[PDB]
């Protein structure tokens, strides 16, 4: 017999890991609603991620750049786990050339402005005296997961590397209820969810886009539910005044009361009666 | 009478088909039968009409003329003799 | 329905696909159509599913081992490479998910799509031409799902206890609805034996009539039932008109109540009620907690104690044959004869230890998979394996696949398992040659006329009496009783007639004839039926697949044929060649001999060759037998055989096979017919099939139907 | 596997190759697997997966597929590789060079042209209808006929590189070939339903469905089960070695410590040394006969130290409680859960799929041919015509035996009728029979057909 | 972003109450998400007055039947449970029915007090007989949900008080199903079919709408924390 609103609670474990708090909600809810608000976070929640590659010295997947340890493909493997952040929709160009014996990691690769990469530890090859690493990455938003965009689609060239897209920042989602089951039936089901994100965004903002997500949906559900003065045959001195000043139709005089006209200055009585008696009229 | 909404293929009941025919295979013949007939008409309507009668009930969108046929026979609307 | 990908079904409605685009003005000419198919432009799906629509299509799986082994569909468009098939059809096709292929065919015309639509739906073929049993079960998972569902289990939350006192029963509920609402909440299960009142479903027969007198519109009323919540939802998924059950429904019920409907009820409105069991079985397998672990197998605390036991006694037969007081084929035997003692001791306390809430057990008494020899394999012990000269190796397997074998017990097991795959893969081959020779031998009659007018029948035992006083049941009445013709009218004691002649002898009829009393009944069958071509209708009887009388144009030589090859390969000379023999009708290896007159026997001993003598009870001549071997017993009847004790003119003499030539030269066709059925049909059922006997009825007539003649 | 300054041994593995980790054999991969019945989607050996499994490429392969092609000098010449095609476009050129053989990496797909070879045909029956077009069009000689190599119906993919034989660079080729080439071409085959995953222990199935990874079965902790096998499979089978190595494979990946407070436990007596304590996603050997036993994986079992925090997932008995995906309500019943090697077979429905309208047919008699190397078309056999006859329906037979596989002008037709819209006609006597008619007649038998 | 269309709902009614709802097209896996939410809050959020505990006299611990009517105890219990009613007032309001002699007690022969509606006074209750006298007094409340019946806490003040299960919730029974229509061109998303039988106190259209706000207001108390958010346009 519970009739307060529920409300809503944060609490932060780690810099992605959360624990969200819903309380109180009716019995055998709390389920339901984890359930879906996890559904759509695993698979609905917008992101970045980039789509093809381009190595000046390769032409297809299959190939191996000269110098390098790791080979074409490991290295797309490789490139799979990087995480990144755009605010341009359009497709973005970033640029990673290295050359010289070291590890290139995703720390030697520039971002325009406008885009942050998040995770430059992240091991990608090993080159050698000879070795030279020179690719480009292009990068777009989207949602959940889009398999590689076929080269003929559209106008690429021979070298281009069309690569698989998840655009997913939601890692992993879990629930749990407590709940009460009290005898005197103020029985309510406490949710915590929590979430863990891949370094990209805040789980308190993926939760945003999911709500926001969610209510697009269950709101669909909702709706279901004139004349010139003059033309009245006036005289002199209201003539002027309507001339002067500028005063031209019989509309704003009836949108004016007696005290809003009277106010001008050498006003005359029989202006007065006369405006009296007509919009006593019409 | 206790079915629901048959679905497809089976839109007319097999056995309300059945009790109007003398068994399957003359039910089968008598379908193929009035389909050819009215294949025929289809094609050949552009020209003057022969004594082949087009669909007695009302066609849908872009039905089969087996379907159409069979429609035919459910709804009691032609007459058969045996061999 | 099935499932058919867009490739596959795009390249096999090509030419179809092709003219409505050209029709639709997508492309200039035919030149253009084919360019743009081949090259799969975006505008050919859109059309393909129109073509598609409504378009009957044939699904086949090699082998065709039965009639319903090649089955017609109505396709869909579903991205991927793979046909989706109904889980339901996997039996009739003998179809299995481990990577078996299917073909599909396409038919052209408005009379072969007329044929797939009408004759070869799968929604039309239900029940299995060869033993009326239908083949649209709900398959392991789905009986799996149902028994959990409706299982009642005593003592589970959300029971109904009568009280007083201090508070009411509190476990009664006013609609399903409010239980569905409790079912949701914890307060209920689904298992939970409750009170209910029920305004849809129709109760059994005794409450209808003891409480709605003689109107039964129940789905009207409203009335009190005493079961639980998922016998409840299963009669909702069951016809309205159908009254409720109130059982746990094991695969036997199931099959009984499928067939009821399939009985009395239409065709379309029955597919509907399998479909919906089908999605209410798969949906509630998972939530049944069927699953196997390690724990879940458990191993009976007596195992060790049981195992001593008959190791000592097989120390003490070692040790006595060592002292010389048998030989080496019979301390075999005795240590054979112990370890199944041994095995069948293991067998029973595991049985007696195993809970019936555990999966395995659950799985197993459902009907679903497997059986008991299978769960003592897994947990208990093996026991016996065989050599590969087919005998038993006195050593058996004391371990269990639970716990592990060891080296050479590994290696008797291999030895079985080769033996075994080996003699399933010829079986194979022999079976499929066994079937065509049926088929081409039985090609020949079909259903040529209504009725021939005929009279002369065959008489059928109907449940014998009992030394007592009673009508006890004939084990095997669906197999010849059931689905068959009256050939005279019955009547009880020269009464009132109990039912007419030329009736289909069902259910109703056969309850009526076991209450008036009679027994042996006469039928009609093809065995004597008077058409010069082929067979009538009323001879052969009920089409046993369409639950009515047959066509006047059914292939039903082929249809036995089929029947009769199809099971060849569950058979395991007294299986697969012992049935090829019958139907060779060659001389059986263990040939006994018949008596040739009704007469005394004598009985001499002679050396390894005993000699036999009948003397005619007339002024017949004395038979003799002499030329027989000793190993061949006596044969029993009546009692045991003794010497000088009076028989028959085709009284079985020696026990073992009897030759179908010279029974049927001393007692004529008819007897030579009731022998050849009852050898064929008692070899098929020794292994678990069911065979009606008018399939093995047309195999024997078409045997019989030449004379040799003697004089020019 | 090696680095740039690591001494090796004699012996010691350098490099590993298509299944080999670390220098030992790898022919699968480690999945999250419970063993529970869902939606009968898993339904009588079938298999489910995660789709995270084609995300992140778990089960993918490298196809690689070569295709031949040579000129040889014939009678009116020599066929030459060209890229001047007569009468094609200009379109379907463009992926080929100045030597007429497609670029390397250039994504190819069916129906396209991989080497332009023209042969010398010089010129044929000319119809007067084609010389009409050929002299409306003001077509040139085209003085030769295409026969350039395509690739084969149902596959596409990249190029990988090409080899090219040629007698005139002194490479030897067969007697009156003057040009060789080979083009091979790659395809990154991703899982899909219909492909054959595998075990171990022989418990094999196709792929029933691909889910969603939100739509999944996953542990309080949220990780998502990877693969789902049916229960009614393993105890019919005795197969139980798979859930033995289910629970071993759990308690590998979780690790384990064995609490030797006060002594060592007495299942663990003879359990040897360095096994008593193992890091998560440890590697364990159990050999074929000289395993693990019962009672000392049902200890590791218990001793299942947890995963990140304070939690243990699986239970003593090896099973765990699992959340449904799709409803959300927890399972009533706790389920087994584990990792199990799963290998992809040979098997794969791109290899599989075939299908056929009209091909091409043999000559001593005009059946279709067979086998997806030709154009294909199935084997309607003697049980085939038996369950036609059984069923009844003659129409049916009668059309997959005359128009469908024999009679040449019951094929044309049909063909003719089917595009035009007007029904099918009425088939006519197979080819077969008079085939079998003459033969016997070549017998010195006098068998011929009597109208009344 | 844009679902590439407008997902809609669309009704058709089967009985007086009674109604079938088609919302289609969804992305795909969303049909499974929205029926569960849905199905539970209509189950257990639309608020309803219903019957908790019920008093009649001529009975204190004798609970097999009562005189004068042929109806037992737990059958005249099952009856008042299945009777629909509309409070609008929080406090428990107390009701009394009354009859003399033979006759066909129905809920048309209840006085309910002001503020209190019964929707079917045409439902059978007993059937009274041989100088038969009912007298019931009922305890009405408005809740949520389905509430099982809770020992009375007046024992000693009233000990003929029987408490009965609430049915609090106006909806009778909800379910639902998912497609998979226009797979091929329209890449395989998924319908979502609704099936929902109600008392008559209220109707399907409202009651969903009822959920709409419910569930509405609750993703919004989730979401009303980032207003700059990113989702799907209709
Ligand atoms: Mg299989
Ligand atoms: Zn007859």
């Amino acid at each position: 017999l519970i009739s307060q609103r529920p409300t809503l609670s944060e609490d932060v474990l780690t810099d992605n890991r959360s624990q969200f708090v819903i309380e109180p909600l009716e019995p055998g809810f709390g389920y339901t609603l984890g359930n879906s608000l996890r559904r759509t976070l695993l698979s609905s929640i917008p992101g970045a991620a980039v789509t093809s590659i381009r190595i000046d010295g390769v032409l297809h997947e299959f190939t191996t750049v000269p110098g390098v340890k790791e080979d074409v493909t490991e290295i797309i493997l490789n490139l799979k786990s990087l995480v990144v952040s755009s605010e341009e929709d359009e497709p973005v160009t970033m640029y990673l050339r290295k050359q010289g014996p070291g590890e290139v990691t995703a720390g030697d690769i520039v971002p325009p402005a406008g885009v942050t990469v998040h995770n430059p530890g992240m091991h990608i090859a090993t080159l050698n005296d000879k070795g030279k690493l020179e690719v480009e990455l292009v990068v777009e938003r989207g949602r959940g997961y889009v398999p590689a965009v076929q080269n003929r689609a559209s106008g690429a060239e021979i070298g281009r590397i069309p690569v698989d897209s998840i655009y997913s920042p939601v890692l992993k989602v879990t629930y749990k209820v407590d709940a009460t089951r009290v005898e005197q039936r103020t029985d309510f089901d406490k949710l915590i969810l929590d979430v863990e994100t891949k370094n990209s965004i805040s789980p308190r903002d993926a939760l945003a886009s999911a709500g926001k997500t969610l209510v697009e949906l269950f709101g669909l559900a909702r709706e279901l539910n004139a004349l010139p003065i003059d033309d009245l045959d006036l005289t002199v001195r209201s003539y002027n005044c309507l001339k002067r000043e500028g005063v031209h139709t019989v509309g704003e005089l009836v949108a004016r009361t007696e005290s809003d006209l009277l106010d001008i200055r050498n006003f005359g009585q029989k202006s007065i009666d006369e405006v009296k008696i007509k919009l006593h009229q019409l | 009478g206790g079915y629901d909404t048959p679905l497809g293929i089976t839109n007319p009941p097999i056995d309300e088909l059945l009790d109007r025919v003398s068994s399957k295979y003359a039910l089968v013949i008598y379908a193929a039968k009035r389909a050819r007939q009215i294949n025929d008409y289809y094609n050949q309507l552009g020209e003057g009409i022969l004594e082949y009668v087009g669909p007695l009930v009302e066609p849908g969108l872009q039905e089969k003329p087996l379907s159409i046929a069979l429609r035919e026979i459910h709804a009691d609307l032609l007459e058969h003799t045996e061999g | 329905q099935c499932g058919l990908p867009k490739l596959m079904a795009l390249e096999l409605f090509k030419p179809f696909v092709m003219k409505r685009l050209v029709d639709l003005n997508h492309a200039q000419n035919i030149k253009s159509a084919k360019r743009m198919v081949e090259r799969q432009r975006p505008q050919v799906w859109d059309v393909l599913e129109e073509v598609i629509a409504e378009h009957p299509v044939l699904l086949n799986r090699a082998p065709t081992l039965h009639r319903l082994g090649i089955q017609a569909f109505e396709p869909m468009l579903v991205e991927g490479k793979a046909i989706q098939l109904h889980p339901l059809v996997c039996e009739a096709f003998n179809a299995d998910f481990d990577g078996d292929q299917m073909a599909v065919h396409l038919p052209l015309s408005a009379e072969a799509q007329a044929e797939a639509r009408i004759l070869m739906l799968s929604s039309n073929n239900i029940l299995s031409p060869a033993s009326g049993r239908p083949l649209a079960m709900p398959r392991l998972d789905m009986v799996t799902g149902l028994y959990y569902l409706t299982t009642e289990v005593p003592g589970d939350t959300g029971e109904y206890q009568p009280a007083s006192g201090d508070h009411p029963e509190t476990g009664v509920y006013s609609s399903p609805a409010e239980a569905i609402m409790a079912a949701d909440r914890g307060v209920l299960s689904v298992r939970a034996k409750i009170k209910v009142r029920l305004t849809q479903l129709r109760p059994p027969v005794e409450i209808e009539a003891e409480l709605f007198g003689h109107s039964g519109w129940q789905p009207g009323d409203a009335w009190m039932a005493e079961t639980t919540l998922g016998r409840v939802m299963f009669n909702e998924l069951l016809p309205l008109g159908y009254p409720f059950v109130n059982k746990q429904m094991h695969k036997k019920v199931q099959a009984a109540i499928i067939n009821d409907l399939a009985e009395r009820y239409p065709m379309i409105v029955v597919a509907q009620t399998v479909d919906k069991l089908k999605d209410a079985g798969f949906y509630w397998a998972t939530r049944s907690g069927v699953t196997v672990s390690m724990a879940d197998v458990l191993v009976p605390p007596r195992k060790k104690e049981i195992l001593d036991h008959y190791e000592e006694r097989a120390d003490k037969v070692e040790k006595q044959f060592q002292r010389g007081a048998l030989n080496h084929d019979e301390r075999n035997e005795a240590l054979v004869e112990i370890w199944k003692e041994a095995t069948d001791e293991v067998g029973q306390a595991l049985r007696e230890h195993y809970p019936d809430d555990n999966p395995i057990i659950t799985i197993v008494d459902s009907g679903a998979t497997g059986n008991f020899t299978q769960t003592r394999t897994l947990a208990g012990m093996k026991g016996l394996v065989t050599n590969p000269k087919g005998e038993f190796i006195p050593r058996p397997v004391k371990s269990s696949f639970r716990e592990g074998l060891t080296v050479l017990e590994y290696f008797i097991n291999t030895h079985g398992a080769r033996k075994g795959l080996a003699d399933t893969a010829l079986r194979t081959a022999d079976s499929g040659y066994l079937t065509r020779r049926l088929v081409d031998v039985s090609q020949d009659v079909i259903v040529r006329e209504h009725d021939c007018q005929t009279e002369r029948g065959i008489v059928v035992e109907l449940a014998e009496r009992a030394p007592d006083g009673t009508l006890i049941r004939d084990p095997y009445i669906e197999t010849s009783a059931y689905a068959r013709t009256l050939g005279t009218d019955a009547v009880d004691e020269a009464g009132n007639v109990i039912v007419e002649r030329g009736q289909d002898l069902g259910d109703p009829e056969i309850d009526a004839l076991l209450a008036a009393g009679i027994t042996q009944v006469k039928v009609r069958s093809v065995l004597t039926c008077a058409t010069s071509t082929g067979v009538c209708a009323t001879c052969y009887g009920r089409s046993m697949a369409t639950g009515k009388l047959v066509d006047i144009g059914e292939a039903v030589g082929i249809v036995a044929a089929q029947s009769i090859g199809e099971p060849g390969t569950q058979l395991t000379t007294g299986g697969l060649p012992r049935v090829q023999e019958l139907f060779e009708a060659r001389v059986p290896r263990g040939k006994a001999p018949i008596a040739d007159v009704t007469g005394r026997v004598r009985l001499e001993d002679g050396e390894r060759f005993y000699k036999i003598t009948i003397v005619p009870d007339d002024g017949g001549e004395e038979v003799v037998y002499d030329k027989i071997s000793k190993r061949q017993r006596l044969r029993v009847f009546k009692r045991v055989l003794s010497d000088g004790d009076h028989v028959e003119v085709g009284q079985q003499l020696m026990e073992g096979s009897a030759d179908p030539h010279e029974v049927l030269r001393v007692q004529g066709p008819r007897e030579v017919q009731i022998h050849l059925v009852r050898e064929v049909q008692e070899v098929y059922r020794a292994q678990g099939v069911s065979i009606h006997d008018k399939h093995i009825e047309v195999i024997v007539r078409q045997m019989l139907r030449r004379v040799t003649i003697i004089d020019s | 596997i090696v680095d740039a300054g690591d001494r090796v041994e004699a012996g010691q593995v350098i490099a590993d190759g298509p299944c080999t980790d670390d220098g030992e054999m790898a022919l699968g991969k480690n999945l999250l697997v419970a063993i529970m019945p869902w939606e009968g989607h898993n339904y009588e050996d079938a298999i489910i997966l995660s789709n995270r499994l084609v995300e992140e490429d778990v089960l993918t392969s490298i196809h690689i597929e070569e295709h031949e092609i040579d000129a040889r000098d014939t009678k009116l010449g020599a066929e030459e590789i060209t890229r001047d095609i007569p009468n094609i476009s200009d379109e379907v050129l463009a992926d080929l060079d100045e030597r007429g053989i497609v670029r390397i990496g250039a994504e190819v797909r069916d129906g396209d042209i991989l080497v332009g070879k023209v042969t010398p045909k010089g010129e044929t029956e000319l119809t007067p209808e084609e010389r009409l077009l050929r002299a409306i069009f003001g077509e040139k000689a085209r003085e030769v006929r295409d026969t350039s190599l395509k690739v084969p119906h149902g596959e596409s993919g990249k190029v990988i590189g090409i080899r090219v034989f040629s007698r005139e660079d002194e490479d030897e080729l067969p007697a009156g070939v003057n040009e060789l080439v080979r083009v091979y071409v790659a395809q990154k085959r991703k899982i899909s339903d219909g492909d054959k995953l595998a075990g171990r222990h022989g418990n094999k199935g196709v792929i029933g469905k691909i889910l969603p990874v939100e739509d999944m079965p996953f542990l309080a902790d949220g990780t998502p089960v990877d693969i789902i096998l049916n229960t009614h499979g393993v105890p019919r089978r005795m197969n139980i070695g798979q859930i033995l190595e289910t629970h071993l494979g759990w308690c590998a990946h979780s690790g384990w410590k064995v609490d030797a407070a006060k002594g060592v436990p007495d299942w663990a007596a003879r359990l040897p040394d360095e096994l008593l304590e193992a890091q998560p996603n440890a590697i364990v050997s159990t050999p074929v006969f000289d395993g693990a036993q019962e009672a000392e994986l049902q200890g590791l079992l218990s001793c299942t130290l947890p995963n990140r925090d304070g939690d243990v997932l699986v239970d003593a008995d090896g099973k765990a409680m699992l959340f449904d995906g799709r409803s959300g309500e927890p399972f009533p019943y706790p389920v087994t859960v584990g990792y199990m090697y799963i290998m992809k077979l040979h098997h794969l429905v791109d290899d599989k799929i075939h299908a056929r309208s009209t091909g091409p047919y043999s000559m001593i008699t005009q059946q279709p041919l067979g086998g997806k190397a030709q154009f294909g078309g199935q084997r309607f056999g003697e049980m085939e015509c038996w369950a036609m006859q059984a069923y009844g329906a003659a129409y049916t037979l009668q059309e997959l035996l005359t128009i469908k596989s024999d009679d040449t002008v019951g094929r044309v037709k049909v063909y003719e009728a089917i595009v035009k819209g007007e029904n099918i006609p009425e088939p006519g006597i197979p080819e077969s029979f008079k085939v079998l008619l003459k033969e016997l007649q070549s017998l010195c038998l006098n068998v011929e057909v009597l109208s009344s």
